């Protein structure tokens, strides 16, 4: 067995890196963009010490009182609390932090029933490994912190039954990964959340420190649009579709005022009920994870690729 | 007694849960609720912020929850509505207070929207004079521009001479000062067939390329600026400059879902106010592929809906100009027309309906009654179909059992009603049915069924007698009767021409 | 073929002529429409200013060129009543 | 600088900028620099050259940004372009057309045929776009005598007789209905914009009609190339856009923006790598697995791989208190351990060096030179030759490094 349609040695594997390591130089065999890659994978990661020293090489922190400023705009010393709390399992004092930095608005508007969840595992494992009381407890809490988040979606009454099952006894679900799953997740969602005050003091207030999530160049959006194509445009045909029922409707069912906003997302409702899957993923969610590991999925997926297709290219050492 | 870290556990415990905070409004502890409306404007403003957080996390229900509750969490809400005087001290307060006092109001006037609220002149004034004086002279910190989205939000909601000169004099204010950092982004090259001028614009389907707004605030300021601006500037320019109309014409291609909705409903509502303005239908020619792209946006707000917009385009061309109507014309070509009958027929056939089946069934009806109210070639492509007809007398049969169950027990009822729920449903299809009837050839062959006819006197007599009798229930449930009247008596009075067969 | 239609091109308003020229279709029986002869057309010229119609009859499988030659209905009274109606 | 970028988008269209393809095109343009070297003097000189000019005028658009604020408040010859950007005038002088080529089109009963300036190759876009609007027609208003589309390289009298062959992808505008069929779309007549493109990640053909997509005609077409065609019968002429002069009516933009969003989606949602581990006798051999890279983030040894590798660039380039940092927050957050050992052990040996007197970037360099690889070489998509090939809508250094 052998790679068919190319096989490289070093020499012309060399000439074709030398030949777009220039033309990147030029669209920027050294990357000048790697030092903001580095500063934006330390802070987007919550790293306290390395992101500070990263800042000042750079040549944006020079005081004290900048140490501060940058750790505030950014929140890095809270997220990491938040973060270390997630993963070691103080799970409601990463709410209350949570709540009492961050404002009430980051739980009350798909994160708290992973909290939740992961919380009462914690609680069945503490109970577990070191009765009457504590088991009706317990049982009360799963059966009123997350009734009806569990009730209100298929696949959370399938997580919650999971959980359940798994509970009455003496592998994902009990590893220690999930946890630093949803403390990234959370991170994640504290960045998103926090992004416009960022973009607010760095526009209006004329700050010196840069915006290491988006550049002025690329586009962004605050919120996420599903765009459902084949559903009223031209690209169906000039053809007319008939009714295919003969049974009824209705068979098968000084002072100032305000607008009813009752049942004013029909349409979404119906269209869901009426190549593919188009969004803005690149727009709203893509800029909110560190760089440098897109790019270590990038490589992956190109090496996966090239290995599918017999072509043979050397790997980096 | 209750002091500043009392209530912050309180707001910690009771995040996420819903069950607590109905049970902390069915409990006798509820004295708190005087404690949380007893804003003195001698508390200080950490108190403030807990009691107005506390009164904001408690309202956040459900509402299977509200229902458990009932007519307390209302009575509290128009207690918030009467007892706390936050509005008349707007300028005094600080920002924070005055924007978790609007965020409030916002939650107040979502669950409650009936109920009057009777200090909107002092948040106008506030508004005006927050803009004026802090926004446009660049002195305004996060609190206050959040202040001013949400009071934007809220004016937004308001169903509805001086303070209306002012408003409008300070949204344009606002849409000039955000507008003018992103207007040099129009780059459009076109051709004139007859350099650096601007003239014959208007004479290519071009439009300019996507103006991004990459500021989130701005792109939410200008978005509410420009809604209510539409909402105001007719009773007192912008609209007439090119530059405006270029920039307008290059956020339609925008990422944002909000700024392309707005910039639709700023470009087309000249077509329905000003005076010989429909003759342009280049611009028409030029709007209508993103109003047909607009029909497919998954997230879509409250005040934007493009079946009423499409089907108040058509109708104006239909009433102006009854034998030429550009949209069709325009719809037809582009195999637009020939989906919409077929969404209007899966709609038609669906196997289980609810409430938002049939506002868009509704939706559908009134748009396919509106294609054929002047041209036969939509009329007789209709009436292709055999079971539209089975449909429309299966509607008119069910409003007439039940209005009949309705007035075969007044006497167990008897005040403000609920109108019945397919008065919409029914007006659509008389609508159709007026369409329909409007030719002779279906009058003569179609349309000959007598079933139609006595349906029809059927509803008349059933709705007169509806307004003879049952009067208590108030004007809510019986404004849909009247029109339902005046749309049967409209299709009899088609239907009763000499050279027809009934 | 071409000519006459660059011709007809640039004629002026229709209603303004005093002939105008149209074509005629049998859609269905008047007394009872369920209760066919009728499959041609008739080309019509109408003359305004004495009111009346010429024209002929076309049906590929019949008889060709059969004329119409119409005129108005006299009455019985100078004096007329205009009556009206509109679809709504 | 700014300027290079002004005359850049100034040259060429503006969603060709955004594939792939414009590394030739940077590539074209700083060639032949020394011919062009606030954006108002920018075009100016390029008038003055000429691009914005012929006989029709080419307007362009300047805003009064000032005002509005007081008031309220053949060069592509010589560059070496390879795409198409004119028809081609037949040698039976049977065709007029213009200059340009590309303003007027008429023939001089029988379908005049031509086709494009160049042909477009396989492995080197994503996707093509061009539109043609009809200026006169000779039937009902309605009802135009043209066919157009694409046309297969590898006859001509059956085009010319009956307006297409089997090898053209086309749409016909006397009865609506594409070449080789069905119920697609409409007859189009005077004044009327329509389009043609081609997807190369699915590899299909689309036509729009003022604007409107209307849908994908043929589909699976390639490893193919195809050249812009057209067939008019005398009578009717047509205006042609292809992009270098004057701005298009569809967006286009959109379209590609929604396709790469697709395929930025699919795509991104030991410790040691050593030496390469399949070379023997000096070649490489093929292993008999699925894949040869298995890291991934829910395994935790791609950051673990992407730590070691920060914290040897760091060493390299001199900033050992900064790995110093990197080392220290890493044990904050705690086969973590061994990482934890191998870094210490790393910045312990530098320090013994520097008392004694990369990777990353090789990682870089290597996804661009893979990325163009897998473009130039027509891979299949995932298992079949129908799969959509997303790797063409990756511009690795304008949407991932910037």
């Amino acid at each position: 067995f052998t790679y068919g349609k190319k096989c490289f040695t070093k020499e012309e594997w060399k000439e074709q890196v030398a030949k777009y390591s220039a033309m990147g130089e030029l669209y920027a065999p050294i990357e000048p963009t790697l030092p903001r890659l580095l500063l934006n994978y330390f802070v987007s990661m919550a790293y306290e010490d390395s992101s500070i020293r990263m800042a000042k090489e750079l040549g944006f922190i020079r005081n004290n009182k900048d140490i501060a400023v940058f750790n505030d705009l950014y929140k890095i010393k809270e997220r990491f609390h938040i973060k270390h709390l997630i993963k070691l399992g103080r799970i409601n004092e990463a709410m209350e932090e949570i709540n009492s930095i961050f404002g009430l608005e980051v739980l009350e508007e798909d994160l708290h029933f992973k909290l939740l969840l992961l919380n009462l595992i914690e609680m069945i494992r503490s109970h577990h490994q070191q009765s009457n009381d504590f088991i009706l407890n317990l049982i009360q809490y799963s059966q009123n912190k997350l009734a009806i988040k569990a009730s209100s979606s298929v696949k959370k009454m399938q997580e919650l039954e999971l959980a359940m099952t798994l509970l009455l006894f003496p592998q994902n679900l009990y590893s220690i990964s999930l946890r630093s799953k949803i403390a990234d997740l959370v991170n994640e969602k504290l960045l998103k959340f926090i992004h416009p005050r960022i973009q607010f003091e760095i526009s209006n207030n004329n700050s010196k420190f840069p915006d290491l999530l988006n550049s002025d160049k690329k586009i962004i959006t605050q919120n996420f649009t599903v765009y459902n194509n084949n559903l009223v445009n031209g690209s169906n045909g000039t053809k007319i579709t008939h009714i295919s029922s003969d049974q009824p409707i209705n068979e098968k069912m000084a002072a100032t005022t305000f607008h009813n906003l009752e049942n004013k997302n029909y349409w979404n409702q119906t269209s869901e009920l009426l190549g593919l899957e188009f969004n803005n993923y690149y727009s709203s969610e893509f800029p909110y994870e560190p760089r440098l590991t897109q790019i270590m999925k990038l490589w992956c997926w190109c090496e996966n690729q090239l290995h599918h297709n017999q072509i043979g290219v050397p790997r980096v050492e | 007694a209750y002091s500043l870290e009392n209530l912050k556990k309180i707001s910690n415990s009771l995040v996420g849960d819903q069950l607590a905070k109905v049970d902390y409004f069915l409990a006798p502890k509820c004295q708190i609720f005087q404690c949380l409306l007893s804003i003195e404007q001698s508390d200080g403003v950490e108190l403030k912020n807990a009691k107005l957080d506390l009164l904001y996390t408690l309202l956040h229900l459900e509402p299977q929850q509200r229902d458990i509750v009932g007519t307390y969490y209302f009575d509290i809400v128009s207690a918030i509505y009467k007892s706390m005087s936050l509005a008349s001290s707007f300028t005094k307060n600080n920002s924070s207070t005055n924007y978790k006092y609007i965020k409030l109001l916002n939650l107040c006037a979502g669950v409650y929207p009936n109920c009057g609220f009777p200090d909107l002149q002092y948040l106008q004034n506030g508004f005006i004079q927050l803009v004026n004086h802090k926004f446009l002279r660049s002195k305004c910190k996060i609190d206050e521009v959040v202040t001013i989205i949400e009071l934007l939000k809220l004016f937004l909601l308001v169903d509805e001479h001086y303070q209306d000169f002012k408003m409008a004099e300070s949204l344009e204010h606002i849409i000039v000062k955000i507008s003018s950092k992103y207007l040099d982004q129009i780059s459009l090259k076109y051709i004139v067939r007859l350099p650096f001028d601007n003239k014959g614009v208007d004479c290519t389907r071009a439009i300019p390329k996507k103006i991004n707004i990459s500021n989130m605030y701005d792109s939410s300021l200008l978005s509410l600026a420009l809604l209510l601006y539409l909402r105001y500037h007719y009773m007192i320019k912008l609209r007439n400059d090119a530059t405006f109309k270029m920039f307008v014409l290059g956020l339609l291609k925008s990422n944002d879902v909000n700024i392309r909705c707005v910039a639709l409903k700023f470009l087309l509502q000249p077509y329905f106010t000003e005076d010989k303005k429909w003759e342009d239908t280049r611009t028409l020619e030029k709007i209508l592929p993103y109003l047909v792209k607009s029909f497919n946006y998954d997230p879509l707000p409250w005040w934007f809906d493009p079946f009423d917009m499409l089907d108040s385009l058509i109708v104006l061309y239909n009433e102006i100009t009854p034998m030429n109507n550009p949209v069709l014309t325009t719809l037809a070509h582009t195999n637009v027309i020939f989906c919409i009958l077929s969404r209007f027929a899966q709609c038609l056939s669906l196997p289980q309906h609810n409430e938002a089946t049939l506002k868009t069934t509704t939706k559908f009806i009134k748009i396919c009654a509106s294609f054929a109210a002047s041209d036969e070639k939509y009329r007789l492509l209709l009436l292709n179909d055999t079971l539209l007809l089975n449909h429309l007398e299966y509607g008119l049969e069910s409003h007439i059992t039940l209005i009949q169950d309705f007035i075969s027990l007044k006497d167990e009822i008897k005040m403000c009603l609920p109108p019945i729920y397919d008065h919409d449903f029914v007006a659509a299809w008389l609508l159709l049915l007026k369409s329909f009837s409007r030719s002779v050839s279906a009058l003569r062959t179609t349309l000959k069924r007598n079933k139609i006819a006595q349906l029809l006197l059927q509803i008349l007599s059933k709705t007169y007698t509806l307004t003879k009798e049952c009067y208590f229930a108030g004007q809510d449930f019986m404004k849909p009767e009247i029109m339902i009247m005046g749309i049967t008596l409209g299709s009899i009075c088609n239907f009763v021409v000499e050279f027809s067969n009934l | 073929i071409s000519r006459i239609f660059s011709q007809e091109k640039q004629f002026d308003n229709y209603l303004n002529e005093r002939f105008i020229f149209m074509k005629w279709k049998e859609k269905f029986l008047v007394p009872d429409a369920l209760l066919a002869s009728y499959d041609g057309f008739y080309y019509i010229v109408h003359d305004q200013v004495t009111g009346n119609i010429q024209g002929f009859y076309y049906h590929q499988d019949a008889e060709k060129f059969q004329q119409l030659e119409l005129v108005p209905s006299l009455k019985n009274k100078v004096e007329s009543s205009d009556c009206s109606f509109e679809f709504a | 600088d700014d300027v290079d970028r002004e005359f850049i988008n100034c040259l060429f269209p503006s969603y060709l900028l955004q594939q792939p393809v414009a590394y030739d095109l940077w590539i074209l343009y700083l060639q032949h620099r020394k011919l062009f070297h606030t954006r108002k003097e920018i075009w100016s000189k390029l008038m003055n050259l000429g691009v914005l000019g012929t006989i029709q005028v080419y307007k362009y658009f300047y805003p009064d940004v000032n005002d509005f604020t007081l008031r309220f408040g053949d060069i592509y010859k010589i560059l070496g372009y390879f795409l198409p950007s004119r028809w081609q005038a037949q040698p039976n002088n049977s065709l007029q057309l213009s200059q340009d080529g590309i303003t007027h089109l008429q023939p001089n009963v029988d379908f005049a045929v031509t086709w494009a300036n160049k042909s477009l190759p396989d492995n080197k876009l994503t996707i093509f776009y061009y539109e043609i609007k009809v200026l006169s027609v000779t039937e009902s208003a309605e009802n135009s005598n043209i066919v157009i589309g694409y046309k297969l390289v590898e006859s001509i009298n059956k085009c010319q007789k009956y307006g297409f062959d089997l090898n053209v992808f086309g749409y016909c505008g006397f009865d609506g209905l594409i070449t080789n069929s069905k119920e697609y779309a409409k007859p189009f007549g005077r004044d009327d914009v329509i389009g043609c493109g081609i997807n190369f990640i699915d590899g299909s053909i689309f036509f729009t009609k003022n604007g409107i997509h209307l849908g994908n005609a043929f589909t699976d077409l390639n490893d193919l190339e195809f050249v812009p065609y057209v067939a008019l019968r005398p009578g009717n002429s047509i205006k042609t856009n292809f992009g270098l002069n004057e701005d298009f009516v569809f967006d286009i933009i959109g379209y590609q923006d929604k396709w790469k969003s697709l395929a930025y989606e699919h795509i991104c949602r030991k410790f040691l790598l050593g030496e390469d581990n399949r070379f023997i006798d000096g070649k490489l051999v093929r292993p008999d697995v699925n894949n040869i890279n298995n890291l991934s983030v829910d395994d935790g040894s791609l950051p673990n791989t992407l730590n070691v590798m920060i914290n040897d660039y760091l060493i390299h380039e001199g900033l050992v208190d900064v790995a110093k940092g990197f080392l220290k927050d890493l044990q904050k957050d705690a086969e973590s351990k061994d990482v934890i050992r191998h870094n210490e052990r790393q910045i312990m040996k530098e320090e013994r060096m520097v008392k004694i007197r990369c990777a990353l970037e090789n990682v870089i360099s290597n996804t661009r030179a893979m990325l163009s690889t897998l473009l130039e070489y027509n891979a299949f998509g995932s298992t079949n030759s129908s799969d959509p090939r997303y790797y063409k809508a990756i511009n690795f250094d304008e949407d991932v490094l910037n």
